């Protein structure tokens, strides 16, 4: 019984009455959920919170932040199920039938006597091997800066 | 083609800098005192305001210079590397490599020099800065370090050529010279 | 353990977070799984020859 | 982690703000966590009408697709 | 003066005076429709390249 | 756009005369407001302010003095309209 | 003795006897009219829901009114588009290959039928030159050779030695017919016979 | 030299203060750098060396004779339009102080041109991502450069929107390959070009269509270079078109590998449309800007036959053809905002609103200018019929090494509907021409000291004072001559395009 | 039910939304990569789910600044 699909079919339904400015940013903020709490278990934790502390810490909270600064103005119920649960027949975003339904194992190694991190492999990886993307991205940002003053800044 | 002898496919930064002829300082000299008067002559085909010659603000006479010193060293550094690679003349460059690696193999010292980086680092350097000269006029990345991916063979260094016999050097073989890959995996294959 | 390999459910659920060039035609084209079922084919007509 | 704890009161205010939509969605999504549950074949059966007529390789077809070559290579040994 | 001026400038005035009348009409600043041609663009890829014939004859009906 | 014509003011501003005490209910561009339908100052001031209830335009003081006749009304709106302007929601999605 | 007439067509892939196993178009059209049927379908009433999400905002009817199909439309294309593939495939198979001829009767006739279901408020005669014309689109592409020449191309040619990389001779004279794309210095004198036919300057005056 | 230099005039930007001077002044220092740049580049860059292609940066980048032609090329462009904005184009201060206000002009330009020269380059998905960004970002920012106009921002919001739509399609795209193979390089990837799924490099081409402005995507670009000013709309027209056809380029190459005859009927598709479009799209038009819209689709839409086909002949043709509509282009557009200056004054009808940011938008504006500048107007009927195709210009040769490379290929069909809508599309350059020439002598005998130039005072009235700055109406005359006179070097200078190799070899 | 481009009804109608959408656009990719960069025990991935969550964070900056001068432009009038 995997309650991760309640919740996006409550999020599929809202998504579709949305009306005022409100909703939409409320449907932002239930779409990051479903997807930190998914990558919290299962696949990668160290993401789980690279989501929390980036999205929602730095972007919905400005999201927010201009929104109070927009505007704050103003079929039935039977089709809006009928979409839902037609489109809730298929739910498979593959369709290798045999890559879906069997099941595999990993066998566990004792060589790597120097367990680490990911975040620390990541780390020994983007600021030594891959320097150059480090470095542009930080020409991006540097653009940004400058990028966001000149549209904004009226004089 | 005109190629030429390939001293150093990812030559050092501080050797690049001493290998400069007196005509690369030259180079060096006209992009610092060309870029204020580039400006100097611009305002000489159109003035910025007006319609006559206005010399422009001592200011941008100074960030000019900057712009044309940090501009003219990439002329003289580009001149430099491409006798490193073989595209340019290096009979000049030629004879000087070959007495500083002789004479560093003769004083049972690596060519390339100690370094304070792991052997995977020194791969890692070498992969970053080898050929970026080639985006040198892009954005600037120099090879700081002292790797051994400098794609060469070791032994072009014992055969004595025409005029070098009077330098009385002796060579030991490579596996006693300190810090290169045939002399350091004593012990253990993982460690240096 | 043995375990699956699917993608998560909020990729493949969300009324918008699952439409893209790419992930359309996963989901609705054949043209992949055309080619890729001549291999898991191959297994068993090559064991015979 | 944050769903879990949120999880309790968006369900209760799904009801209260909305109880006969949530009586169905909610209900319908119980059905289908019983359909796995119980095996009652129905998406399965919705899945595999969807494989069979956009061309996809099916289940059915790879079994038919074994018997083919089952079959063709017993007869070479005869 | 007649079927040859019908097959020629008098005829394709009216051709292309009509046609251009369609195509004036889509370039308007308007984000929902740029939005809707490029997910419909993502059709081409989904279907069997064998159906482009088809799809140029839709895409001149309704030019009509 | 300025989407009132002539004859769009004409149709409508009979209706809101119609819903006021008027001598005659024949009017038309010559017809007076004060001679033909016999309106004095505070009687004529509702119907001008009616007008700009429906026709959404200011009359200012200058011209308070200066009405004699409806079709200058009806030809004063067509100067003098303009659609609101509207919000980022409404013009651009 | 026929008539010798120039050929004006472009080299295509033919499919010799026993070749050309034939397409079943009862099928074909039938996955091109419920395919169709359901993306203008469903799109409609996706639009539609569209109408009531926001109305009062002018951009959102604007640009629905573009995609707003009508209700003829909604059977016209099914049905034209269906018409299409199943005349085209049935002629298809009695000429052993699609050529620009089957492609301009499919066309013209598709269209006249599509035509006819959402364009009945105008004259029969406006209908007719329309479906006559959208069929010549389609004879012209076909006779071009759909989008690309593929393997009877001049590259493809080229490099399957049928080309002219190696230069002429004169001294080699091929009794079999040279290719497409293929240039030769002297041609045997039957070939021009064959072609040009024996009268007004060839072998007699 | 340019990461070096752009933080130095970033620096430099702000401590001195706000004065037109100091800002024009340092638009200068930005032809300096750029300069700087290309004998930087060409110094160390040549093609004998590269044509093997060399990896730089742990094989991110990789770089061979035909991308660096390119960035030669994305350099030398923006020189001559630094030269728009570094000296005067009109002379009379109201039209010219709209590009002395904006002192980070300038710079988001350097930030562009870093970006428009490693776009070639990329060899990782990781950094095409990245450097489609910072390309990306800097039109938007570009386009909303004058924050106080009303059409310039509503163009940069309009074109960030679809560009962010692209970069997803871009990004999704990537994301997909590196699902299907766990590789990340390009040249690891060409290791599995047989067994990954050839549509996933047709999604990411689908993101690189947007950008450009390709049909169906056409009517967005239409819409954002008919709104943003003539200043703008020179560079974000132009540009983004050098710098993502030569990506396109690259990746055709990839997939020619196969040979997928499925994913050339699908691009087949898109370029038989964009013909359509691009020629029977400007038909009926009356803004000048939206007409050059629509002849930029259309030399798109013939460029894209040659990438499609993609053989030995495809380098020669898209190489001349890539150098000379860029000319061309900006032959037009530094003709139109000189000729802002004949413009006639009010002293109404139709209460035609002109604003100081698109002095000339309506094509009726180019009236009589046979009359009052002869000159200019021969340099644009030049390069009007260029475009055309009207042989021995520049533009002729375009056409025919693209019908030499489409037909070689086999697109018989594309190749005779790339000649109809040549023919429907001569059409509205001939209305152009018309505007200009066709009531001459009707108006030979005419009163008019109304004119927008009339307004400067009369310095001293013996000295003979030029009505055009030097160094704008020199760029003209040297473009225009190049167009009409290429007849003499084509031979030479395509046989510079036999050498341009792209892993030919042998 | 996707092919009848259903995700259109559930976008909002103002930019803001449009802005929404495409957030949640890119952050399907992201999911995306670290599913296939944890499956394939890969760190190289991951550095570009990295990459995708932080240039991804940058567009936003830019779009509601743009968005933003855009809506001041409007209430630009400033008379006292
Ligand atoms: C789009 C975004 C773009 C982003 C771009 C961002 C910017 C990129 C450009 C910067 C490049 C980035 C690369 C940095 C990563 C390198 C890290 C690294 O290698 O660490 C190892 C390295 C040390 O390891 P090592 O292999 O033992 O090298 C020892 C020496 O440092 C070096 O050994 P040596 O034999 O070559 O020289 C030893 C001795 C000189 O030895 C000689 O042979 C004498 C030469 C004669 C000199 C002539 C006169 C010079 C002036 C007096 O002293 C030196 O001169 C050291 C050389 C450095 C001089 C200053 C360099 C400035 C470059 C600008 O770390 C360093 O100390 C580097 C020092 C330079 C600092 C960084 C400079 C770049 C900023
Ligand atoms: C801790 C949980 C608390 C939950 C409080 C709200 C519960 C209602 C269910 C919302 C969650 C479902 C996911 C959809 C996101 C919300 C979109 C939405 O439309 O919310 C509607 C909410 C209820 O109002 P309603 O009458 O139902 O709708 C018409 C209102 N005129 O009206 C609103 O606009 C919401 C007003 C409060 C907004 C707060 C921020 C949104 C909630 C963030 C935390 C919840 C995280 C998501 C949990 C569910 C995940 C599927
Ligand atoms: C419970 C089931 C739930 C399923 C969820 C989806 C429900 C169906 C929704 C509509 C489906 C239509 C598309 C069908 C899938 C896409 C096409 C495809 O992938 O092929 C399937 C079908 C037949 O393919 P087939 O010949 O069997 O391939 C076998 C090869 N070995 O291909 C076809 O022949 C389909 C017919 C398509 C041709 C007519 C429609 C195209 C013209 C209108 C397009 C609309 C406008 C788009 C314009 C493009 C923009 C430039
Ligand atoms: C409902 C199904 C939706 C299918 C959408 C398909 C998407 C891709 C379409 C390709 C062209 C992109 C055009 C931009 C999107 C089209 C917008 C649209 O479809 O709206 C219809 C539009 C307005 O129609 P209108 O009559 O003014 O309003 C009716 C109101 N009741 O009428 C139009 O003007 C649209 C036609 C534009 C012209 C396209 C022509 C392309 C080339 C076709 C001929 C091929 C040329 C070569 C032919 C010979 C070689 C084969
Ligand atoms: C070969 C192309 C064949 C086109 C045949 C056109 C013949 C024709 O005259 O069409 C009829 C109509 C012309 O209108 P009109 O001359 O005024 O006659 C009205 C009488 N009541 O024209 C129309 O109003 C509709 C028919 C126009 C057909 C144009 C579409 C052709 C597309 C392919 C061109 C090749
Ligand atoms: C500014 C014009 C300077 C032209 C410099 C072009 C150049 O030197 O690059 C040549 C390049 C191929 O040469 P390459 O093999 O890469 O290396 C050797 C370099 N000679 O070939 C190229 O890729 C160049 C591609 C662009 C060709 C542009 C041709 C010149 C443009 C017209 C100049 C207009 C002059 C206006 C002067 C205004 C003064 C106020
Ligand atoms: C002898 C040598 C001569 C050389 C040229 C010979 C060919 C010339 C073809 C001209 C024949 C048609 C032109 C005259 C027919 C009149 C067309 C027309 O006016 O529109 C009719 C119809 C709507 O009717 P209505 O608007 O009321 O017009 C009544 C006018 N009496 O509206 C329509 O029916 C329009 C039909 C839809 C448009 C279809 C467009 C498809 C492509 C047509 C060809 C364009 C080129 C394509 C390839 C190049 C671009 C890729
Ligand atoms: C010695 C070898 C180098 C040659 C010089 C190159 C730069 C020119 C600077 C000269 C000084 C100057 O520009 O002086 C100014 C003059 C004259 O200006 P005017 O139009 O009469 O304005 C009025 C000036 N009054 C008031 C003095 C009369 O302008 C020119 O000459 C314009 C020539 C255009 C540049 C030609 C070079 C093209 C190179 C093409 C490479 C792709
Ligand atoms: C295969 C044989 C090729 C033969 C040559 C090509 C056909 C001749 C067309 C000349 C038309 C002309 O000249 O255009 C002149 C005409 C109209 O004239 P106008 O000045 O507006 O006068 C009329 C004034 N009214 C109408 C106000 C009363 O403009 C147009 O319709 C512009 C569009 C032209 C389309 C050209 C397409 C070419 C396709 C060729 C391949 C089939
Ligand atoms: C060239 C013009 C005549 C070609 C012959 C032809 O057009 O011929 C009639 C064609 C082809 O007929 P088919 O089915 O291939 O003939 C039987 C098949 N055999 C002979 C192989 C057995 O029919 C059509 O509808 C063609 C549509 C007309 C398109 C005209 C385009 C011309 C543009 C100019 C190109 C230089
Ligand atoms: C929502 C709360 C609402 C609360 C609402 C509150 C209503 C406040 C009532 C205001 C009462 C105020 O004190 C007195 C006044 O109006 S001053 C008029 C006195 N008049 C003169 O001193 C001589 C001049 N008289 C005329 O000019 C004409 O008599 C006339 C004005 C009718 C013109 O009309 P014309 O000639 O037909």
């Amino acid at each position: 019984m995997n309650l991760e699909i309640l919740d996006l079919s409550i999020l599929g339904f809202y998504s579709l009455i949305s009306s005022n400015s409100f909703e939409s940013i409320a449907i932002l903020v239930a779409t990051i959920m479903p997807v930190i709490t998914e990558l919290w278990y299962n696949y990668s934790q160290l993401f789980a919170l690279l989501y929390t502390l980036i999205y929602v810490g730095a972007v919905v909270i400005l999201f927010v932040f201009i929104l109070s600064v927009i505007n704050e103005k103003e079929s039935g119920l039977f089709i809006l199920i009928l979409v839902l649960l037609l489109d809730d027949l298929d739910d498979n975003e593959s369709n290798d039938n045999d890559y879906n339904n069997v099941y595999i194992t990993d066998y566990a190694d004792w060589f790597n006597n120097y367990n680490e991190s990911d975040l620390s492999v990541i780390g020994n990886l983007l600021f030594t091997e891959y320097a150059l993307l480090l470095l542009i991205i930080s020409f991006i940002l540097l653009m940004s800066i400058i990028g966001l003053i000149l549209i904004v800044k009226k004089d | 083609m005109e190629t030429y002898e390939l001293i150093d496919s990812d030559p050092k930064f501080s050797r690049v800098v001493r290998y400069f002829r007196p005509s690369d300082y030259l180079t060096w000299a006209l992009g610092t005192i060309g870029a204020p008067g580039l400006m100097v002559l611009f305002e000489k085909i159109e003035p910025a305001k007006g319609n006559t010659f206005k010399m422009p603000p001592p200011s941008i006479m100074r960030i000019a210079t900057t712009i044309g010193f940090f501009g003219g060293f990439y002329y003289a550094y580009t001149s430099s590397t491409k006798r490193f690679w073989g595209y340019s003349e290096n009979a000049k460059e030629v004879a000087k490599d070959r007495y500083e690696v002789k004479k560093a193999l003769s004083e049972k010292k690596s060519p390339y020099g100690s370094s304070l980086l792991n052997p995977y680092q020194q791969d890692m350097s070498a992969r970053n800065s080898t050929n970026s000269q080639l985006l040198l006029a892009i954005f600037p990345w120099f090879n700081v370090a002292n790797h051994q991916s400098h794609g060469i063979d070791l032994r072009k260094y014992y055969e004595v050529r025409d005029g070098e016999e009077n330098w009385n050097f002796t060579l030991p073989p490579l596996d006693q010279v300190k810090d290169l890959d045939v002399a350091q995996y004593k012990e253990y294959s993982n460690y240096p | 353990p043995y375990s699956n390999t699917r993608r998560p459910w909020v990729l493949r659920r969300h009324i918008i977070m699952k439409n893209s060039p790419t992930k359309w035609a996963r989901k609705y084209s054949s043209r992949r799984d055309e080619r890729e079922q001549e291999i898991k084919d191959d297994y068993i007509r090559g064991m015979g020859e | 982690p944050y769903l879990v704890a949120f999880r309790p009161a968006v369900l209760v205010f799904f009801f209260i703000r909305q109880p006969i939509g949530a009586g169905l969605l909610a209900g319908g999504f119980l059905f289908w966590q019983a359909d796995r549950h119980f095996n009652f074949g129905i998406r399965d059966n919705i899945h595999n009408f969807k494989q069979t007529i956009l061309g996809f390789p099916t289940q059915a077809s790879k079994w038919e697709t074994f018997k083919q070559v089952d079959a063709q290579k017993r007869a070479q040994l005869v | 003066r007649g079927i040859l001026q019908l097959f020629g400038p008098l005829g394709l005035w009216k051709l292309s005076t009509f046609i251009s009348s369609k195509l004036n009409k889509l370039v308007f600043l308007n984000i929902g429709f740029i939005l809707e041609i490029i997910v419909l663009s993502w059709l081409l890829i989904v279907f069997k390249v064998s159906l482009l014939k088809y799809i140029l004859l839709l895409i001149i009906f309704i030019i009509l | 756009a300025s989407t009132l014509t002539k004859e769009d003011v004409l149709t409508r501003s009979v209706s809101v005369l119609r819903g006021f005490e008027v001598k005659t209910k024949d009017i038309d561009l010559q017809t007076t407001f004060v001679q033909d339908l016999g309106m004095d100052s505070l009687d004529l001031n509702d119907a001008l302010v009616a007008l700009e209830e429906e026709f959404d335009v200011v009359f200012d003081d200058k011209t308070a003095n200066e009405i004699k006749t409806v079709g200058e009304v009806v030809d004063f709106v067509l100067a003098n309209y303009l659609p609101t302007e509207q919000s980022i929601n409404h013009t651009i999605r | 003795e026929q008539f010798h007439l120039p050929q004006p067509f472009w080299p295509t892939t033919k499919t010799k006897e026993g070749e050309y196993v034939p397409k079943d178009s009862i099928r074909e059209a039938s996955k091109v009219f419920i395919g169709s049927g359901v993306l203008l379908g469903g799109m409609h009433f996706r639009r539609l829901m569209q109408y009531k999400k926001g109305s009062a905002r002018p951009g959102l009817a604007k640009y629905l009114n573009l995609f707003s199909l009508s209700k003829s439309q909604l059977i016209g294309f099914p049905v034209a588009l269906g018409a299409f593939s199943f005349l085209s495939h049935s002629f298809a198979n009695l000429q052993e290959g699609q050529t620009a001829t089957g492609e301009f009767a499919a066309s013209s006739i598709a269209s006249l039928i599509g035509l006819s279901i959402f364009r009945t408020k105008k004259p029969l005669s406006s209908n007719v030159a329309i479906a006559v014309g959208m069929g010549s689109l389609f004879g012209f592409l076909t006779w071009a050779g759909n989008f690309n020449l593929g393997d009877n191309s001049y590259r493809a040619a080229l490099e399957a030695g049928n080309g002219n990389e190696g230069g002429f001779d004169n001294k080699v004279i091929k009794t079999e017919r040279q290719g497409f794309w293929e240039g030769v210095y002297r041609r045997p004198l039957s070939q021009t016979v064959e072609d040009l036919g024996e009268g007004r300057g060839i072998i007699t005056q | 030299m340019l990461f070096t230099s752009l933080l130095l005039i970033i620096v430099y930007g702000s401590l001195v203060n706000k004065s037109h001077l100091l800002t024009k002044l340092i638009n200068r220092l930005g032809l300096i750098i750029i300069i700087y740049t290309l004998l930087i580049h060409l110094n160390i860059n040549t093609l004998e060396n590269l044509s093997i292609g060399i990896n730089m940066f742990n094989n991110l980048l990789l770089i061979n004779s035909f991308n660096n032609t390119i960035i030669e090329l994305i350099l030398i462009i923006c020189i001559l339009y630094v030269l728009l904005i570094s000296f005067n184009i009109t002379g009379l201060s109201i039209i010219d102080n709209l590009n002395y206000s904006k002192r980070t002009f300038i710079v988001i330009v350097l930030f562009n041109i870093i970006g428009l020269t490693l776009l070639p380059l990329v060899n990782d998905i990781m950094i095409l991502f990245i450097i489609i960004e910072l390309q990306s970002y800097s039109l938007y920012l570009l386009t909303a450069i004058f924050n106080e106009s009303h059409n310039s921002t509503k163009s940069a919001l309009y074109y960030f929107i679809v560009g962010s739509i692209a970069s997803f399609i871009i990004l999704d795209a990537t994301v997909s390959i590196y699902d299907d193979l766990g590789l990340t390089n390009i040249q690891y990837i060409l290791m599995y070009i047989d067994k990954l799924e050839i549509f996933d490099l047709l999604c990411l081409l689908f993101g690189l269509f947007i950008k450009i402005g390709l049909a169906p995507f056409y009517s967005y670009s239409i819409t954002i270079y008919s709104l943003s000013p003539t200043i703008i709309t020179n560079y974000i027209s132009l540009m983004p078109k050098l710098s993502i056809l030569t990506l396109i380029y690259i990746i055709m190459h990839y997939i020619n590998i196969v040979n997928n005859t499925d994913l050339n009927y699908v691009i087949s598709f898109l370029i038989l449309i964009s013909m359509f479009i691009g020629s029977f799209g400007g038909l009926n038009v009356i803004r000048i800007k939206t007409l050059l819209a629509y002849s930029s689709l259309l030399n798109v839409s013939y460029m894209l036959l040659a990438i499609l086909s993609n053989s030995n002949e495809s380098i020669i043709a898209y190489i001349y053809y890539i150098i000379q509509y860029s000319l061309t282009h900006i032959n037009i557009f530094s003709i139109i905002l000189v000729i802002s200056i004949y413009l006639p004054i009010m002293n109404n009808m139709l209460n035609v609103m002109i604003t100081k940011y698109s002095p000339i938008e309506y094509i009726n504006q180019l009236k009589n200018l046979f009359i009052n500048n002869i000159f200019i107007a021969i340099a644009l009927c030049i390069s009007i019929f260029s475009l055309i195709g009207i042989p021995p210009l520049t533009g002729f040769y375009g056409k025919y090494l693209v019908l030499i490379s489409g037909l070689n290929n086999g697109y018989v069909l594309l190749s005779i509907v790339l000649i109809i809508a040549s023919s429907i599309s001569t059409v509205y350059y001939a209305t152009i021409l018309k505007v200009l020439s066709f009531d001459t002598l009707s108006f030979k005998d005419i009163i008019s000291n109304n004119l927008i130039i009339n307004t400067s005072p009369e310095n001293n009235n013996n000295e003979i004072k030029p009505e055009i700055s030097n160094v704008i109406s020199y760029v003209i005359s040297s473009l225009t001559l190049i167009i009409l006179l290429i007849i003499i070097q084509y031979e030479n200078i395509v046989k510079g395009a036999y050498l341009v190799l792209l892993y030919n070899w042998v | 039910m996707d092919l009848i481009l259903l995700m259109l009804v559930a976008v909002g109608l103002n930019i803001i939304d449009i802005y929404i959408m495409i957030e949640i656009l890119i952050m399907g990719c992201t999911v995306n990569t670290i599913y296939s960069a944890s499956l394939d025990n890969d760190m190289i991935g991951l550095i570009y789910s990295l990459i995708q969550i932080i240039i991804a964070g940058v567009e936003s900056a830019i779009g509601l600044s743009i968005l933003v001068n855009y809506n001041r432009i409007r209430n630009s009038e400033e008379i006292e």
